[PDB]
């Protein structure tokens, strides 16, 4: 949100967080990369 | 953002799950859109404009021609089940929760999609503007300027 | 690194060192050969119950 | 029609042509219940006289299988570009680390760690405690006798 | 047959009605792979009947799960048979025992 | 491999000739969607 | 080479008709275990044997039914015929017939005996009949082979032949089915201590111990001759 | 076959244009009219093209140059 | 009770028995507990799944 | 068919160095590849005639806790370096060797006295580390004839490295001849200490086993 682009997110504020060793390149869909890792560990608890 | 990320990482850490906070910030950013305005600002005397469109409009109107006409906005967050429906393309955000109301609203307003969401390219069945097809999508956008 | 009780975290950090220091293919072939050793020695060890 | 009949008759030359063509044609595998990016990965196919695909023990953690009753989805990309996309991005050799936190998904465990932890041990002192050697001779005397 | 069991498998086998049991029989005359005749003794015989009972087995009969139910007889020839005892062995049954 | 009727034949020919070239065209299910939408009181069409 | 002192075959023992023990002369260190391993695995893997490939009978058509007068099904007929043990002379592909009537038990003894065929266990059970009027009439062919084969393998060899009524079974082609070895230090004197190995095995009587051991050694030498050059 | 594709990645860097370059090379290689600059080892066109881009003898630039070369040579 | 039964059939009470390799014939350390289990076959068969 | 067994014809061998070699075979019969590999490995490790150094008598204290006295290097690693020497003896029996050099420091295998049948594979081998001054030392080494490998704990002083081998290993792979794929492919990998070609070594092992097992057949395959 800090990055001011009005469209998507620039690579200059995200780092890598991937199995590579370089900054994220253009065209990579972070949103698809996101939103899926969060709920993947579906081993939470119910009924408190 | 800080409160949300702290609260969610507490829950993911009490169990043992280790996850970066950047995805959570992405969730917040997708969640934090659709600012509401109180001043007209010569933009529109209505409510429910996108934050990005408002920022682009104020950048193109203030610095260029008239900087005195300021449009004050209040950035109001919306829940996922509601913010997802807030899309400029009728095709997208349709199969998510409900279709008939979205179709009625699009036909009433007469909106056009431009096929900008990924689901649009999926349903039509072309290269999505991501990964390998990003360069092709960019070239198509570039050639669309001239004709 | 190879002189320890060599638990699961030991082998984990060993692969981490091999990846960050050497690279992709060295650590991939390293893990391959490690797992082959694991099958061989477990089958040789016995480890009855 | 000649090709169809001979393929249906399953001659040795047909097997030879299969082997020649499949030898350079990678193939993609998927878990039916999938949650993250690693539930789908590509591999080099190898012919084995059986009827159950041989999956490597390491990628079992990513595919989250357990060698109980399960069904895998297999897919073939046909265009040259799709083979290339599989080779460059969806191979296991490239996908060593997690896209979630950064920790390696490949976490060896079970028999491998048990055996390694076993052979890096010493009761008090086994046969031939005081021997000295260069390092390759250790296995030479371990396989046969002496220690 | 199972080496280590609990004993209730015998009751399950004799109660599922899958095998063939003998009712009011005293001794067997003829044995076939698909047909068994028992000669009831006069003790358990009432007047007005021939004094024999026939049991036709189940040979390779299609089951609901597309499996096979085949009954295999137990006695050989001229064996004294009491009441309430098994004669054939149905699917996964051995000597009147659930052997699966 | 989808409902593109004019694509499956052409990909088969490209394979047997060893061409390995693909032209997307348009899935037929999208036309199905358009036809069923036009079944109700809603216009829908694709511009140029 | 320093006086390797190759061992020799001595003291062949016969524990029983289907069980025997073999003794070998002492040999140098580090040899007994590997030679025992090789001989055991070769003897259990590749060694010619004679078994039943298919049985045809005029009475019944297929193997999933019964016959009038018999107690056990055609399945037990085929399985027990799988368990029969016989040896054959030089020529292979030998067909023998079995015809009998009555209510008495049927064994391997009451079969038409020809000069090239000899039974080792005449007390086998061929699923005795129960009816006086019942009479079985089947003819069997026995061939020789080396390794285990299923029924599906020999299907392509028969396309126009094999009419109805001819039933095929599986062959073992393995007449020993069990062998073990043990090495000890004995039979050595006036020299550095040597080791001797004893081989304990059980066959079905089709093949003699010395013959099988010699065949294993011969094929071992043949397969290792390629590594000479 | 190749186990890891990293040299081509280093020669390219963007990770997205390398697939396009190798695909456009392999298409012309398979349709014919060209020869492999790298000695083949009985392998398909895609592997030869990817080894060529890994060796540092072909990229998205000299393809345009050589293509304009035969286009003007006609 | 089980250990008492094992002695009658000439079996070790611990149940551990030395094993050799059928591939290299080297005696295994860590004496193994071998046994006889009642396995069952299920209709979940690969001949239907392919 | 009845008694016919396939024989390996693809015996291609590719080598990296004169002491390292890779041996690959064609698909062999079922279950025999690993038998043969284990047998050849055990023959190569258990008994292989060769010449090696048996023990040394250095000038000073026979105890292991000796002094540097200008050598500045403990005798233990000196003996270890001595074990890494491939001495070749042509026809003679156990013989005594000795060396003497000035105080330059590089102690090589050429420092030993040259005998009629005493040969060294590569004279550049290190025997002692660089010395500190012009002080010399007498080795008084000797070699013996033997086969296989025994330690010096039981049979005396450093070791007995009679096997002219460094490392031995093997693998078995599956392959197909025409249709059936249930075939065994044997791959042999072994590193040589020296003085013996790897293919020569494996040929010697095969001949050794053949002449260890020939009378088991009682003169079979006459014609």
């Amino acid at each position: 949100v800090s990055c001011d682009t009005d469209f998507g997110v620039c690579a200059h504020c995200y780092g890598r967080d991937l199995a590579r060793g370089h900054i994220i390149n253009k065209g990579e869909a972070i949103g698809v990369i996101a939103a899926q890792s969060i709920g993947e560990p579906g081993t939470q608890l119910t009924m408190r | 953002t800080r409160y949300i990320v702290n609260e969610v990482q507490d829950v993911y850490r009490l169990q043992g799950v280790k996850i970066n906070d950047k995805h959570i910030e992405v969730i917040v950013r997708q969640m934090l859109r659709k600012a509401t305005i109180v001043n007209a600002g010569s933009s529109d005397f209505l409510e429910g404009e996108q934050v990005e469109y408002s920022r682009v409009k104020i950048a193109n109107r203030e610095l260029e021609a008239n900087g005195k006409v300021g449009a004050t906005y209040s950035r109001d967050l919306l829940g996922i089940t509601k913010a997802s429906l807030a899309t400029e393309s009728f095709i997208s955000a349709a199969s998510f929760q409900e279709t008939t109301r979205v179709l009625t609203e699009a036909a009433v307003a007469g909106k056009r999609d431009e096929l900008r969401g990924l689901k649009e390219n999926v349903i039509v069945g072309r290269l999505i503007p991501a990964g390998t097809g990003y360069a092709y999508h960019q070239d198509r956008m570039r050639r669309r300027a001239a004709g | 690194i190879v002189n320890q009780a060599l638990g699961k975290k030991a082998i984990s950090k060993m692969l981490n060192t091999c990846y960050r220091i050497l690279g992709l293919k060295p650590t991939v072939i390293f893990a391959d050969q490690i797992m082959y050793t694991g099958f061989a020695y477990a089958a040789r060890s016995g480890a009855s119950v | 029609k000649a090709a169809k009949k001979m393929v249906e008759r399953e001659e040795a030359v047909v097997w030879d042509i299969l082997d020649e063509v499949i030898r350079e044609h990678p193939v993609l595998l998927n878990r039916a219940p999938t949650l993250h990016r690693l539930g789908i990965q590509a591999f080099e196919p190898v012919l084995i006289e059986g009827k159950a695909i041989q999956l490597h023990p390491l990628v079992c953690a990513a595919y989250n299988a357990d060698f109980d009753g399960d069904q895998m989805a297999v897919h073939v990309p046909l265009t040259l570009e799709a083979q290339l996309e599989a080779r460059a991005l969806m191979m296991s050799t490239n996908n060593i680390l997690s896209p979630a936190n950064g920790e390696p998904i490949i976490v060896p465990s079970q028999d491998v760690v048990l055996g390694l932890y076993y052979m890096t041990r010493d009761c008090v002192n086994a046969k031939g405690e005081g021997m000295v050697l260069t390092g390759p001779k250790e296995a030479e005397r371990l396989y046969r006798s002496g220690l | 047959k199972p080496l280590v069991g609990t004993g209730m498998e015998r009751a399950v086998a004799v109660d599922s009605g899958v095998t063939a049991v003998a009712k009011r029989g005293g001794v067997v005359q003829y044995v076939d792979a698909s047909r068994i005749v028992i000669k009831v003794n006069e003790d358990e015989m009432y007047p007005g009947e021939a004094g024999i009972d026939i049991y036709n087995l189940t040979k390779y009969t299609r089951s609901n799960q597309n499996t096979c139910i085949n009954q295999m007889p137990c006695v050989s020839l001229g064996e004294p048979v009491e009441r309430g005892d098994v004669l054939a062995d149905g699917p996964s049954t051995d000597l009147g025992e659930l052997a699966l | 491999k989808s409902d593109d009727v004019n694509g499956r034949t052409k990909m088969y020919k490209n394979i047997v000739d060893g061409n390995h070239q693909m032209e997307p065209g348009m899935p037929e299910s999208f036309n199905v969607l358009l036809k069923e939408i036009r079944s109700l009181g809603i216009n829908i069409e694709l511009e140029d | 080479v320093t006086e390797f002192l190759k061992p020799r075959l001595v003291d062949i023992e016969q524990v029983s008709s289907t069980h025997a023990k073999v003794t070998l002369e002492p040999l140098e260190r580090g040899f007994g275990h590997t030679l025992g391993n090789a001989l055991r695995r070769i003897l259990l893997s590749s060694m010619p044997g004679c078994a039943v490939t298919e049985v045809e009978i005029d009475g019944v058509l297929h193997e999933y039914s019964t016959k009038e007068g018999v107690q056990e099904d055609i399945l037990e007929i085929l399985l027990n015929l799988k368990g029969l043990a016989v040896r054959v002379q030089g020529k292979d592909e030998v067909i023998l017939t079995l015809n009998k009537s009555g209510i008495g038990p049927v064994t391997a003894a009451d079969i038409t005996h020809d000069g090239d065929v000899e039974i080792v266990k005449p007390q086998h059970v061929i699923c005795h009949l129960t009816d006086e009027n019942a009479s079985i009439s089947m003819r069997i062919k026995v061939q020789r082979g080396r390794g285990y084969v299923p029924a599906s393998t020999r299907i392509h060899s028969e396309e126009d032949e094999r009419p109805i009524g001819r039933l095929l079974v599986d062959a073992c082609y393995s007449p020993v089915e069990r062998i073990a070895y043990n090495v000890e230090a004995a039979r050595v004197e006036q020299r550095t201590d040597l080791d001797k190995l004893v081989i304990e095995m059980e066959t079905n009587g089709t093949i003699d111990p010395e013959e099988a051991i010699r065949r294993a050694a011969t094929i071992l030498a043949e397969q290792l001759e390629a590594f000479v050059d | 076959a190749r186990v890891t594709v990293q040299d081509a990645v280093e020669k390219i860097g963007n990770r997205f244009d390398l697939v396009l370059v190798a695909a456009r090379r392999a298409r012309q290689m398979q349709v014919g009219g060209k020869d492999p600059l790298v000695p083949e080892e009985n392998d398909k066109t895609t592997v030869i093209a990817l080894r060529e881009i890994e060796e540092g003898l072909i990229n998205n630039q000299i393809l345009d140059v050589r293509e304009r070369q035969e286009q003007q040579e006609q | 009770e089980i250990k008492e039964l094992l002695k009658l059939g000439d079996l070790p009470t611990s149940g551990q028995i030395r094993l050799y390799d059928g591939r290299t014939g080297e005696q295994f350390e860590r004496p193994v507990t071998v046994g006889y289990m009642y396995m069952l076959k299920l209709n979940h068969l690969v001949d239907d799944k392919m």
